[PDB]
């Protein structure tokens, strides 16, 4: 699926 | 099911009250801290977002963007594992993950 990132780390 | 034969000693449960004390002193939301408070703590750990990120993705038991009591415990645990001079293998053994994620087969 389209990634799984909602974490405050991988947002930048 | 309490009392039986299947007992799993959660490793991070022995030194959890420390992260519990920190948990409540970070200002939690409904008993669960958000990625804000957690990330603030994790950056005060002085670790890179890469390490912190993999920590989160392993420690987020609910997979809910939040850190509950057990989730934050895992997070802080992996952080101090790095402090002890170790690495995070991106694996989560059955006795590293809270037994609340187990199905009935
Ligand atoms: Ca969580």
């Amino acid at each position: 699926f389209n990634y799984e990132s909602t974490d405050p780390f991988t947002a930048k | 099911g309490p009392l039986g034969s299947d007992d799993v000693e959660w490793v991070v449960g022995k030194d959890k009250p420390t992260y519990d004390e920190i948990f409540y002193t970070l200002s939690p939301v409904n008993g669960k801290i958000t990625g804000a408070n957690a990330k603030k703590e994790m950056v005060k750990s002085k670790l890179p977002n890469t390490v912190l990120g993999k920590i989160w993705k392993l420690a987020d038991v609910d997979k809910d963007g939040l850190l509950d009591d057990e989730e934050f415990a895992l997070a802080n645990h992996l952080i101090k594992v790095k402090l002890e001079g170790h690495e995070l293998p991106a694996d989560l053994p059955p006795h590293l993950v809270p037994p609340s994620k187990r199905r009935h087969e």
